[PDB]
This record gives C-alpha cells, structure tokens and sequence, in this order.
C-alpha cells in the first residue's frame, strides 16, 4: 500500500509538472 | 423530462485503459451515459466514471480497442443510468445492462428508476415475519427463510451453487396453508452455466415467474457491476409498487467483488484488505440492503446472495462482510459433495437468524421450531458418534449410539439428499423430519415438548 | 520455541490453519479414547 | 477545567444567580444573618455594574472569583430557597430559616445530604399535584403533601421527626402506587389518618370546599358497598360534615360494619 | 456564499470558489443538495467528501456552504424521535415524504419547527440579569416524564434584555435575547453543538453511585455507575436485549440515548418494533419509554459517515441532556460496527492502515469517545448535576477478544457484562457469564455500599468466591467423582447450585422478579451467604465428633430451608410491601438458624 | 460436465454413471478413515471399514494410476476404463454383500477371510491395467473383464 | 511535584510535545538547579500513536505495524533526557509508563522503547489474575545498571548471587511448571518439587508485597535467602561457594 501510495503520489506530480 | 438536444464531442483528449479522456464537455455529470461512435461506425456505450472542470473521462463497457481521437463521435445522453422497469420484464431474460437476450423486445416501460435506488427507511422497514419456502428439505425444515431476510449461500468453487440456485428458484413459493416472484442474477456466470440458467427455468416452467439477468464471465465488468442492480431495482419495483413478494437471488458475489476491484482499480484507488476497494463493506450493503418488507405494503423482497468463497476462507472478506451485512448463511460442504450427497448442504455451520419469525404456528405449523431443534441436536450428536465409532469400534457402541448412528444415515439419505427436481412442501420436509424422528423413542427427544410429542410423534 | 518456523504467506497460512484443525481433531478423537479407557477401568475397579 | 474566559464568565453568572436567590427567598431584606454572609457576593448585585464590570473584578480578583467556594455557597442559598420554596403558601419562620441555614452550611457536602434528599421526595410530590387532576390518589396525595408542608414549615427538614418521616415514606408510596389499586389507595389515605396522632389532622390546613371534596370520596367509595337503606341514610346524614376526623372515619368504618353484619 | 462544483469522483468532490470555506465544514452540493463534509483545501478549492450518492452531480451545480461542522441540534422534540447518524428525522421525512425510501439530499429540520411547545421563564430572571452559559431560562413541558430545561449555549453569556413571557412558542421563535459588550444575541429554544466537541462541565465528579438494573447479576456481581463506562459482547443468541430492555425500563437513569450505529436491517427495524412499544412505571402510571428515549437509528446502507457520526451524535445528545442534571443512559449497539465505518473512511481517505486494517487512531477515537461519559457538575447557574452511562457493545469475531475493536473497547471500559451464548443455552437467563465478567467501579461503590447497605461488601466478596471455587471443583469432579469431595466442598458445590439457579439467574418475564430492588438483592444474598456460613460451621465444628454432620444430613434436615432459600425469588416488590420482603427474608434467617441450631 | 455427459454415459456406456459415483464414495470414506487410522490405530476398525480402505487402496494403486510411458496404458479407452471400474466397483459391494449377510450370526465373514480366500481375484483385479487395447482387441479385453467378473461372483459364492 | 497533563480528550498533537515540555522542566530542575528529579511520562504508547498519527499525515515511511520510520530516534530524543552529570549534582530518574497492546512485548512501542531505555519493569496479567500485587514478572524484567547499582559497598556483597539464583530457580519452576501440565505430579522428581516449591513461596513471599509497604534492600535479600535454602548447595549453581558458606547456612 506504502508503495503504491507514494507511485500515485508521482505519478501526480508528473501530471502537475506537465503543465 | 428531457426536451433537450443531446451534445455528441470529437473532442477525444485521451484513451488509457477502458477510459476515453474527453475535453471541451459542456457541463459533464458524474456518472452520465455516454453513447460513442468508433471510425468504423460500431458503437459503444459508457460512463461517465469521473469528472473535472470541462474533462470527462468516460468508461467504456466494451473495450477501448479501436477507438481514435480525432474521429470518434461520442454523445452524452445527458442523464444517468436509468433502466425501464414494468411487470412484462417478469418471464423474460435480460443482459447485465438491461438489454434482452430472449429474441424478445426491449422493455416497454411502465416507469423509468434510477438503478442506484434509494436507502429503505429504517422506520419503515418492517420484521420480516412470515416463511418463504425453497423446496429444499436441507433449508425449508432446518435453515428456512423469512421474508425479508438476507441469507447468502456459502459455497466453494466447484460446488454445486448454480445448481441449488436453479433449484430455488424454480420451486420457491409461498407457503400455500400468485403474488410470488424471483429476480435471478447471475454475476460474472460463464456461458456453460449462463446457458443451463436460461435453458433450465425456460424447460421447467418457472419462467413466468423469473426475470433472468445474465452477466457472462466476457461480458463488461462495469456490466457486471451494474447488473445487480438492475436485478434489486426490478425487485423494488415489482415488490413496492406491484405489492408481490420477490426472492433476489445474487449468484457469484465473489464474481462481483472482482468487478468492483477492477472497476476501483480504474480509478486508481489504492487497494485494502487482501486486495479489495476499502469501501466493499458499504457497497455490497446497498446491494444486500434493498431488501425487507415496509410500512403499509404488502411486497417484500428477499434475498439469497451467493458466494464462491476463493481458497474456502470464511475470513476472506467477501464472506465476512456478507456475514456482517447479511442475517445468516448457508454452507454448502465439499466432503458431502464428494460423497454424492445433493443438496450438500451443511446444516451444522449453516444458520438462519431469522427463522423464529419465519416458523410457526399460522406460518408452516406447530411443530416445526421443535422438528429442527431435534434435528439438529441428533445430527450434532450423530457425527459425534460416528467419530467415536472409530475409536472404540461398532461392537462397542451402546444401543442409543446404534440410533444415532442410523439417524445420521437415514437423515443423510432421506432429508438432506433430495435430488434437483423434487420439490417438497415445508408440510412434506417435516413429515420426513417426524419419520426421522421416530428412530429414536420419545424419551430421547429431549428437545421437543411433550406437548407436541404427543401431537405429532405417533403414526 | 514458540513457532513453527514456516515462512509466512497465504498457502503458509492455509498450510498452518489445516494443520490447528488437525491437532484438534486428533485432539478430541485421543480424549474420546482416554474417556472410553477411563470408564472400562473405572468399571472394572467397581467389578 | 473551564477555559479562563469561561471560568471568569461562570463567576460572573454565578453572582448573579446568588444576588437572584437572595432577592427571591428573601424579597424583605429580613435575614440579615445570611444577607451578611453573602454580603461580599451581594454587593456586585446591590450596586448597578454590568456584566462586563464584573467580569472585569473577576479577573482581578476584587470579588470572590474560587468558583468552588461560591459553588458551595450558592449550594447552600439554593437549597435553602428549595426548602422556602417548596412548602409555598407556609410561611415559614425567621428563626427557622437562619437555623436551617446554618445547618446546611454546616453540612460537609450538600448533594448527599437526607435535607437534599427530603427536598427532592418533597418536590417529586409537589410536581406530581401540580399536574395531575382530581382523583380518589390525587386528592389522598394533595391532602397529605399539604400536612407534609404545614409541619416542614413548623420543623424544619433537619430534624428525625417522625411525623415528616412518616408523611415521606407514605406519600411517596401513595405515588408510587398504581392508579387502578383504589381500595390500597384508600387502605393507604385511612392507615395515615387512623395512625396520625391527631383527631383532625387536615383542619386549617386544606381549603374547606377541598376538605368537602375529600369527605365526598370517602362518602362515594363507602356507600355503593352498602346493604340497608337506613345504614346508607346515615352515611349521607354523615356526608354533612365539612372536616374529617379520626372519630368520622371510626363512623364510617362501623357503618360498612354493621352493613356487613346486616348481611 | 456558494461554491461551484468543479470535479466529481465518487463521493469525492472538488469545488471552485470556496475560499471562505472552513476545514470540515459542512456544505449541500449539487442542485439535491447532497451532505458532504469540507475535508481538504487549497487556495480557493475545497474538496468536500459528499456523504449521499453523488450520481447526476455535475460541474456548475452550486455547493451551499452550511457555516457549521456536522452538529447535532439540540431542543425540545428529541425525546421520543428517531433521528439517522447525521441526525435526519427518519420518522419525519417518512411521514412528510409518504416514500419507503430516505430521498436523496433529504433537507428535513431536525426539530420540527411546526409543533408548538408550553415554555416558562425562570421567574427570577429579569432584564439586565446577568446571565451565563448553560444557565437554565426556562423549562418546555415537552412530556409528562421529561421536563426540558432551555439552557443558554456554552459559549454564550451577557446581560439579558428580552426574556420571553410564559406562553406557547416554537423553536423559530426568539425566546431570549441578551447583551455582551453591545453585541446582542437573540436565542430561540434550539441549539446547535459540534457533535464532536465535548460539551463543557464546571467539573466531572466521580461516579461514586449505581447505575441499577433490577437484573441480581448486574446490580450485585458487577454494578456500574451513573456515569460509567461498560461493553457487551454482542451475538446472535446471546441476548443483549435483556440488557437494552431492562436499562429502558427500569434503571435509575433519567434518559436513555440508544445508538444503533450501522446495524442489520431487519436487526434494526427489530429495536424500532420494540423500543416504542416498551413501558415503563412513573407515578403509579404506565408509560411508555419513547417518552424519555432518544434513538440514533441507521442501518449498514446508510451514508458512512452516518455511521462514524452515529456515536457522536448519540453521546452529544446525552451531553446535552446530562446538563440539565439528568442521568442518561447511552447504548451504542456496535461500535464494532461504529469501527468498521471509520475504518471504511480512512480506506476511502487513502490513509496508511494500522494495526489489523483498522485506522492509526482508533484507539484515540475510543478513548475520547468513552471520555465523555461521566458524572458531571453541570454547566451555568442553578448548581446540578448530571451523569452520561455508556454501556457501549462490541463484537468480537466468535469471541475473539484480540481484534483492535475489542481490546481498545476492554482497554477503555471499567465494565464487561459478557454475555453468554452458552448460558442462553442452558437457560440461565440474564445469560451473563460470570467469570469472565468484571467490573473495575467495585471500590468506587464501598462509600455507598457501606452507607446504605453496610452488609453487601463481604456479602459479595463471598458470592464470588463461591462462584469461583465450584469453578475450581468442576475439574476434580471429573479426574475423581462427585463423592471423593470433602464436606467443605460439597457445601460449596450445592450453595454455588443454589446461587446459580435461584439468585443469578432470574426469569426477567415474570412480574414478582423482572426488576429486583436491591433491598430485596442484597436480602437475598445475605440469607444464601448466611446458610454458606452455617453450614460451613456446622460441618466444620463436627467434622472431628463422632456425630460429624454431612451435607446430606444438612439437605435432610433442612430440606424446608433449601426449598424457602429457592423460593426467595417469588416475593414481589408489588405485592408484598419492602418491610414484608425484609421481615420475610429475616424469618427465613431466623428459621435456618433454629434449624442448624437444633441439628449442631 | 457431469450433468452434460449422463445423457451420453446412459446412451453409451449405461453402467458407468453409478460407478463413477461409488468410486467417489470410496474414495472420500478412505480420506475419513485414513485420519482415524494414523492419529489412533487400525485396530477399532470394522470389516466393512476394512473393505472400504484395501478396495479404495485397490482404486487409487491400480485405477488411478496410469504410468504414461508404457506400452499398454499410454492411453486408455473408456471401454477399458469403465471394465475396470466396475470389477472393482463389483467386487466392493459384493465383499460388502458378504460382510453384511454374516454379520449378526456364527460365521461372520471378515476382510481376512476374503483377501486369504481370493488372493488370486485380488491380483487379476490389480492386472487388469495391463491389458494392452494395441495387440488385445476390444473384445479380448471386454472378455478378460467378464472371466474376472465371473470368477469374482464364483469366489463369492463358494465363500458363502 | 510537577504535573503536566494531556487527557485523553485533549489535543493528540499536542502529546508529541508534552514529554518535552515536562524533561525540559526535570533538566532545568537537575542540571541547572541541582534537584533529584524523578520523572515519569504516562503511556508512551498514546504518545506513539500521536507520533503515528503526524507520520501518516505527512505520508513517512512507515516501520512495523504503521509506524514511522523515526520512532527509535524520536523515543530516543525522549528517553536519554536522563541519567547525572559530570560537575553538577542532579540527576533525571525516568520511569516511562507504557501499555503493550494486546500484552505483545515484541509491539513496536515496547521493542523500541526496550532497545532506547536501560531495562524495563514487567507486569503481567498472568499475575493480576491471581490478584498478586505488584505483578512484576521478574523473568521478562531487566535493569541494565544494577550491574553496578549492587555489590560490596552499595548495599551488600550477596546481592548480585541471590538476584542471579533467583531468576534461575524461578525459571527453572516456570519449566517445571510447564512440563507438569503435559507429565502431571506423578511422574515429578523430587528437584522438581524443590522448584515448584520455591516457585511458589517466592511469588507468595518475594514478588507479592503491600502496596504501602517499604521493604530495605537487606530485607528483599533475606527474602531472597530465605527462599534459596529451599534447595541444597549443589543445586545452586549460580551462587560461588565463598557466597554460599558465609550466607546459605544462617
């Protein structure tokens, strides 16, 4: 769950920077 | 109603998975339907699984495979799920999605209800009371049910649960001391079994009586999702409205929980316990829950959801969330389906909470609490038995363990062992329990009054 | 020593509840025979 | 505990609930004894401030702000003016309230003493009359809760009596008991008179048109258990009295007596 | 003022436009007006966890912003309705809609605003009287049994400058009206309290007296106190309605707040079927229950947050009832299942799961939940005091004691009743168990025991070592018989039989014993404990004579004793008088005296 | 597939359903016994229980097994697979026939005295995978398992 | 004495900082006003579940059973705020109080807060059942300073032999204790006996105490002498033969 919290995390992040 | 022009978008930003990413919507809600149009002119439906500012991300329920930006069409239908709903879908057979597959036409509606439903009142939900009686001896006589009572059947991969549920729902009625209806929905079903469902109820004759949905093992998962409640918004209708008494039966709620992961997952939702979306618990309740009689209608609605428990783990949580959302259950055992034992249902472990209300006098008759009582006592003490035989060897065995013995095995053959096409009336399931009974001598029936010893024992 | 010292998982867990239900019924079915042993030596005390 | 604005506003809100205490058990200025010993709490009421004045001496210490030392004063005024309150019309006397007075500041601690249990058993029959409508049990309850007042305001609370304490014990009885129980009600309203050491026990006490009133019950339930025509002349020839009495209850008693014996 | 819905995702919603909004604030999306709960912000957006289906939510729906976290709102008409967690009169909207079903954003006034209410002033307060928070302004007859005392809000105070005159008046009117530093404020006779803000006391007394039930067990083994903390093992056949039943009915209590906190359907709609049809006896009169019992009724189905709310909402409405000196009994029926909605609300939060899946602060919210009960020394002016009793039930799976749940609930508690399947079996009705049953309040209640029943201490002490020491012999009965027992502990035996069968278990159906004053308990015990000693001397001071007495002289002997002891029970409370049961139970003393006396 | 195939077993091979099923019986009534005989002891065990754990002992060792590489069984027809399920399925109920016809009276029949008595019926039983489908015919085969059948109802009978 | 005082309905955050405030307060008190503080901090566990709760908030990487990753340094933090010091007089005495969650030592809150601090007292259900008060289970109980805390000098020079033979002998009856329950009585030795009894009369006599009653360190090894003559020299093993001749025979 851990792991999978912080990749969505990421993956927002991501999303956020291609803006 | 609707009086306005439908919007259909080009606007296709995105497909990822099952979703199609659109931009440039016009005001999207959540969870509108969505009819889209792929370059070769098939067509596909939809939902609006989520929405932001003017993005829409519709789930498509077939696939994604095939669809383009820049040349798929897709209009939104501008409401929400709605499924037509009339007493004609009685005697029919329906895809998940409300679609008929039986050759015959699409459901003229009576009235249009939001499949999602609305939560029945405490306050008016009234005690379920009264029996509604399956045929089978192994539930009718020992675990029988109350209308309005949720009482799923436990069963592993591999047993016969199909086959008890096409039982049920081909035998079940009132109790008779025409306003009895079944809304069977197979969940996740594959085509063997899909098609021993349709075929079966069809032969037998029940079908006036059954609205069939199936939802095949290929068939969409959203539509998977959506079918039970399709199935509980026919039964609100029919019971609610049309005041008839209806049994839902949910077959393969295992098959469900699969469906709501995969449609979780879409989402991208970190998963809970043992895999499954943390909000299973409410989600198979307002599934379970749109069931039990009301205030001031005669229409009630009961349920038999049916659960392949995976590895046979009470604890998994499709089986413990339906035991704490559900009032009772009804084991299905592997050790007497081997033994070509049918129904194999296990009454030991099997329980129904409610069946106080369901028996009784003006119900199924007098003697029917103290016929299951001693039943159950003498089937306890009989498998007790029948592992001390093994210790201590036949020939030493006392003359009362000789009648337990021989209760196990007639109670074995003749109650539990039915065979799927007799029906038997709750009124014929107790003759057999007395004609069990009467193994043994009044004295050791220490579970049933004399009152009733005296009444029923002799003959 | 307290554990078994399999390693956990799901079939360990599987593995590990068959074998609580099989010491139990080996249990029950050893104080069953105690219990038939018990009263033939209690009645041949008595005799 | 309280936070401090609570706390100050508390303070202030209780001074104000002993200045209204004192105004309403003693809106002469008669006990000056007890207006003494409140007189550093008074004095914020005797003077016009506002709430926010006061509030402001609070903070500062100037008037008594230890909320638990004014919780027990006011304690203390409170069942003081339950005790004055509750026996309404029986003015009771100025020695006996500042005796009583000193009594319950004496007590160690209030809230379990038998005076705050006397005046909740005395109010629970106060409450119940104030509601409920005549009956063979309302007007038996009435009557004796008026007697029960009359001697707290002769007494006192804080005291064994055997009078008040029988009165108690059978009052509350005569509450608890169920309405349909009309011979016990009337069992319980005779023992009481028959034991109470007086001859007219509700003279003075009760109005006469309610003291009528209750000659009428016992009148109504004594005559349909009756047998001769003469026996029931002289019951109503009884039921001219305006007062009862021992003696008149000895009369009925042989009335129904006689009747029987006639049978 | 409104917020615009700007993304929808579940329940999950995002609103533009709410820069105002508070954290946790409750807001009405959508054009039904869905409930939902402000659980996150950033810059002008709120995202708002909507409680009801958000189905046709759609971007542009307006999002009215409620100036208040989830409160329940407090007045006159609590007493005898139904309310959901999120305090929706379900009587109400069913009797205004005419519909089975709870409508989608239903926007019902929790206390009907239609129904007048008899309101009078507290005669001494007067224009400019300074006045306080929970300072009592007036009293509503809201019921025969229950007289509803207006408090002024915690947090309120000032110099009042209009207080209504005595007359009939309604929730929307302005009853009061008062001043602080030229601010006014007018106050009707409602009002609204975060439900999980505790409701502010000058001091929280100890819970130094009973919390009766008439059940022996309860009342004598394992007593709880106005304003205690207690669980309840909760199954199928176990028979918490004994408890539930005999709290509403006959305990010392002035309130009862019951919480069904997700339950069954059906398990639901049976404590709605019987709660209104209960009565009980208040000035010679029968009453029904409903006219002093409030019920926080949801069933699984309902909205999550109806269900974590369910407590809070319960335990504040008997806060608000406990500062008007009231004593109020509150039972939630499963904070397992309490727990599990939190729970389901973490995972729908995403946050990290702890111990067994359960959050990383159940045992915080346990704990500060169980805090607010108590005997308290109420609020405001006219010195009171109240109590909250809560005899929250859990469920642990197949009596397994080690689920979070559970082991907070037993951490946290100071009673256990633990109830028994398997004494409902045997018929040993109350069902409770005994042994594993405690009650931790025992030293609190020697101040009151030793005042008003001197003898029940020792008395008590003794029963439970009966009870313990036929524990102990159950297991040399079986290695060696009955017979190889000593006298000593044949006594033992059959007084524990005795205990067992005639003062534990108790036939609640029955007139002379469904409630059991505790006069008539601790007569009870004394006489059972009384013939514990004799006997024990008796067998004692003759065991080295050559005429040594036996228990089977004893049961010889003695046989009319044993049958009286047993026959105890019969005496009713309503039949025969307090002094006819004492002086009974002082002859039955007697008579076994003379008896062991003319034997030893 | 069971429900599906009885249409065709009672068009083609009549006796195989009830074999089928008694096969299955044996078979989970060795599971349950063989927990008694390993966590207590073979002694307490009856005749029929005897009969019970050698004839699904006969099943599981010369039924269910099939060594794929060898010559004869390879692969093995229904025809064969069904002859020899029902000799040994025959033979169950007639040991069982046997037990229970001499319980109660002066010569009870027991598992010690069938197996002594008919070793040799036992050992054609167990070689009856043997038969090769390649170079045995179809009828060779069938006719094998009938001489088998009728020297286990001769057996029997001279028993009894 | 000192209180600070954080209720179970007051601020959870609010917990993290309250052991800080209060060894902040003992370090004032010990290093600079020279006082012999004895500090205690009241369930550490309510306060590793507040620090649990800011963990997850802030998303951290978790440890077992969810909590953060940190805990062993932040217990630390507390904890060492202990112990005297080179050049002034004071000294902080800790007593940390915690509850082990389902009686599970190996519980992070526990494991970490026995590998920070120098021992830890052990009391045990297994004891309150049977009403023995205090129920300190010696066995699971360990004082890493006593090592230096007794001897010759410092209170008396069998200290160290009786505290070591006393938790052998105890051992050793809890063994005897468990085989029993398998064997039974009949099939015991007599140095099994021996233990059993010792066992006993040294939880009657050694561990149960009253709750107001002050035994000196001489008595609580009289005890502890008392109760080793149980057994023979031979069977203690612990114990050098210098220790056994002056002490046992007495």
């Amino acid at each position: 769950f851990y792991r999978l919290k912080k990749i969505q995390e990421k993956k927002k992040i991501i999303k956020e920077k291609s803006e | 109603y609707l009086s306005q022009p439908r919007l259909t978008y080009k606007t296709v930003s995105g497909v990822n998975g099952p979703l199609v990413i659109l931009d440039h919507v016009k005001f999207p809600r959540y969870a509108e339907i969505v009819h889209l149009t792929l370059p070769d002119g098939t067509k596909r439906s939809g939902q609006v699984l989520e929405v932001s500012g003017s993005k829409a991300v519709v789930q498509v329920f077939e696939g994604t495979s095939g669809i383009d930006a820049k040349k798929t069409s897709c209009e939104f239908t501008g409401d929400i799920l709605r499924t037509p709903v009339s007493e004609d879908m009685l005697g029919r057979v329906f895809n998940g999605s409300g679609k008929p597959i039986d050759r015959g036409p699409v459901v003229l509606a009576e009235d249009f209800l939001d499949i999602m439903g609305q939560p029945i009142n405490p306050q008016c939900r009234i005690y379920p009371e009264e029996m509604i009686q399956t045929g089978i001896s192994a539930i009718d006589g020992m675990n029988s049910i109350a209308r309005g009572q949720k009482i799923p059947i436990f069963s592993a991969a591999g047993l016969p649960h199909n086959e008890i549920a096409a039982q049920i729902c081909r035998q079940a009625g009132l109790v008779k001391k025409e306003n009895f209806a079944i809304v069977f929905a197979a969940m996740g079903v594959n085509m063997e079994t899909a098609r021993f469902f349709k075929s079966d109820f069809e032969e037998n004759g029940s079908m006036d009586n059954v609205c069939l949905f199936l939802n095949l093992a290929n068939d969409p998962t959203i539509e998977r999702i959506i079918t039970p409640r399709l199935a509980l918004t026919t039964a609100e209708f029919l019971a609610y409205q049309c005041e008839k008494h209806v049994l839902v039966i949910l077959t393969d709620m295992s098959s469900y929980a699969e469906a709501l992961r995969e449609v979780s997952a879409a989402r991208e939702e970190v998963p809970g316990r043992r895999g499954f979306p943390g909000y299973m618990y409410t989600d198979l309740a307002t599934i379970y829950e749109r069931a039990g009689r009301v205030e001031g209608r005669n229409g009630s609605i009961t349920q038999i959801p049916i659960l392949t428990m995976p590895n046979d783990d009470i604890t998994h949580p499709i089986p413990d969330l339906t035991g704490y959302i559900t009032e009772g259950q009804i084991y299905v055992d592997r050790q007497l389906h081997n033994r070509q034992i049918y129904p194999p249902i296990n009454v030991l472990p099997s329980l129904s909470r409610l069946m106080k209300s369901a028996i009784g006098e003006g119900m199924t008759r007098k003697d029917h609490a103290d016929v299951s009582n001693q039943l159950y006592a003498c089937y306890a003490i009989g498998k007790d038995v029948q592992a001390m035989k093994a210790v201590v060897g036949e020939e030493a065995l006392t003359s009362d363990d000789l009648l337990y013995l021989e209760f196990l095995q007639k109670f074995e053959k003749n109650f539990i062992t039915q065979g799927p096409y007799e029906n038997r009336t709750v009124y014929e399931t107790l003759d057999i329990g007395w004609q069990l009974l009467r193994i043994f001598p009044k004295e050791m029936l220490k579970r049933i009054p004399q009152s009733t010893l005296s009444e029923f024992y002799p003959r | 020593k307290d554990r078994i010292e399999i390693f956990p998982s799901r079939m360990a867990q599987t593995i590990m509840k068959a074998r609580l239900k099989g010491a139990q019924t080996g249990r029950n079915l050893l104080k069953k025979k105690s219990d038939a042993l018990t009263l033939r030596f209690r009645q041949i005390l008595k005799k | 505990g309280l936070t401090s604005e609570q706390y100050h506003s508390q303070v202030v809100g209780k001074i104000g609930y002993i200045a209204r205490c004192m105004q309403t058990i003693d809106p002469e200025n008669n006990l000056k004894k007890i207006r003494e010993d409140y007189q550093d709490v008074l004095i914020w009421a005797e003077k016009n401030y506002r709430f926010e004045e006061i509030l402001e001496a609070s903070k500062s210490g100037k008037c008594p702000n230890d909320l638990d030392a004014l919780s027990r004063r006011s304690l203390i005024l409170q069942e003081l003016l339950r005790l004055v309150s509750s026996i309404s019309p029986f003015k009771m006397k100025l020695d006996l309230i500042e005796s009583q007075y000193e009594k319950m500041k004496q007590h160690v601690n209030l809230w379990k003493s038998d005076y705050h249990v006397k005046l909740n058993q005395l109010n629970q029959l106060t409450d119940y009359l104030k509601n409920a409508a005549p009956t063979p049990k309302n007007n038996f309850l009435r009557a004796m809760t008026s007697v029960l007042q009359m001697q707290i305001a002769q007494y006192g609370i804080t005291e064994d009596n055997e009078g008040i304490n029988q009165l108690f014990k059978l009052g509350l009885h005569l509450l608890a008991m169920a309405n349909e129980k009309i011979d016990e009600q009337y069992h319980l309203f005779k023992g009481y008179v028959k034991d109470q050491p007086e001859e007219s026990p509700f003279e003075g006490i009760l109005p006469a048109e309610d003291q009528k009133i209750l000659v009428k019950t016992m009148i109504d339930y004594a005559m349909p258990k009756l047998s001769s025509k003469v026996l029931q002349d002289k019951l109503s020839a009884l039921s001219s009295s305006d007062v009862l009495t021992k003696t008149l209850l000895d009369s009925i008693d042989r009335i129904v007596k006689e009747n029987e014996k006639l049978n | 003022t409104f917020g615009y819905v700007h993304g929808v995702s579940g329940p999950v919603v995002t609103a533009c436009d709410m820069a105002g909004a508070a954290m946790y604030e409750l807001v009405r999306v959508g054009h039904s007006e869905l409930v939902g709960e402000i659980i996150r912000l950033e810059g002008d957006m709120a995202t708002i966890q909507v409680y009801e289906e958000t189905s046709g939510v759609s971007v542009g729906d307006p999002v009215l912003r409620t100036g208040k976290p989830l409160s329940v709102e407090l007045g006159p008409g609590i007493m005898g309705a139904i309310f959901d967690g999120i305090q929706r009169p379900l009587s109400d909207i069913s009797s205004q809609t005419q519909s089975i079903y709870i409508p989608r954003g239903v926007n019902v006034s929790a206390l009907s605003r239609d129904i007048k209410w008899e309101f009078i002033p507290s005669k001494n307060l007067r224009v400019g009287s300074h006045i306080t928070g929970g300072d009592i302004y007036g009293i509503v007859n809201e019921n025969s049994l229950i007289k509803h005392k207006i408090m002024l809000p915690p947090r309120s105070r000032g110099s009042v400058t209009y207080i209504a005159p005595p007359g009939n008046y309604d929730a929307s009117d302005v009853v009061l009206e008062l001043e602080f530093e030229g601010v006014k404020e007018k106050l009707s006779m409602v009002q609204v309290w975060p439900v999980r803000q505790v409701r502010p006391v000058t001091e929280k007394l100890p819970a130094n007296h009973p919390l009766l039930t008439g059940q022996r067990v309860l009342d004598a083994l394992f007593p709880c106190v106005q304003g205690g903390t207690t669980a309840i093992p909760g199954a199928f056949g176990c028979g918490k309605t004994v408890i539930s039943q005999s709290l509403s009915k006959y305990s010392n209590s002035d309130v009862i707040i019951y919480v069904g906190c997700g339950e069954r359907g059906n398990e639901m709609s049976e404590v709605l079927r019987d709660f209104p049809e209960l009565t009980m006896e208040v000035d010679g009169k029968v009453e029904s229950i409903m006219k002093r019992t409030a019920l926080v009724a949801n069933t699984s189905n309902m909205p999550v947050a109806a269900r974590e709310a369910s407590i809070y909402t319960g335990i504040t409405l008997s806060e608000y009832f406990r500062d008007m000196g009231y004593h109020v009994s509150m039972m939630a029926d499963s904070t397992s299942r309490w727990a599990e909605a939190l729970r389901e609300i973490s995972g729908r939060l995403a946050e990290m799961p702890a111990d067994s899946g359960y959050p990383a602060y159940l045992g915080a919210r346990l704990a500060s939940f169980y805090e607010r009960a108590g005997r308290v020394k109420c609020l405001g002016n006219p010195e009171r005091e109240g109590s909250v009793s809560i005899v929250g039930a859990v469920s642990p799976p197949g009596g397994d004691f080690s689920d979070p749940v559970t082991s907070a609930t037993l951490g946290i508690v100071q009673v256990f009743w633990g109830l028994d399947k398997k004494l409902a079996q045997r018929k040993h009705f109350p069902s409770v168990n005994w042994l594993i049953s405690y009650s931790k309040y025992m030293r609190a209640l020697d101040e009151y025991y030793d005042k008003h029943f001197t003898e029940f201490v020792p008395l008590r002490t003794k029963a439970k070592e009966i009870l313990q020491e036929e524990e102990d012999l159950a297991e040399i009965v079986q290695l060696v018989g009955k017979a190889s027992l000593a006298e000593t502990d044949k006594i033992t035996l059959e007084v524990a039989k005795l205990i067992k069968d005639d003062f534990l278990q108790q036939n609640g159906y029955t007139p002379y014993d469904r409630f059991c004053p505790f006069y008539k308990t601790v007569g009870m015990l004394s006489n059972m404990i009384s013939f514990y000693d004799m006997a024990r001397r008796a067998v004692e001071t003759t065991a080295q004579s050559d005429n040594k007495i036996t228990w089977s002289i004893i049961r010889e002997h003695m046989g009319e004793i044993l049958y009286k002891l047993s026959s105890m029970k019969f005496k009713d409370p309503v039949k025969d008088g307090e002094a006819k049961i004492k002086a009974d139970y002082a002859q039955l003393l007697e008579d076994m005296q003379n008896a062991f006396r003319s034997l030893e």
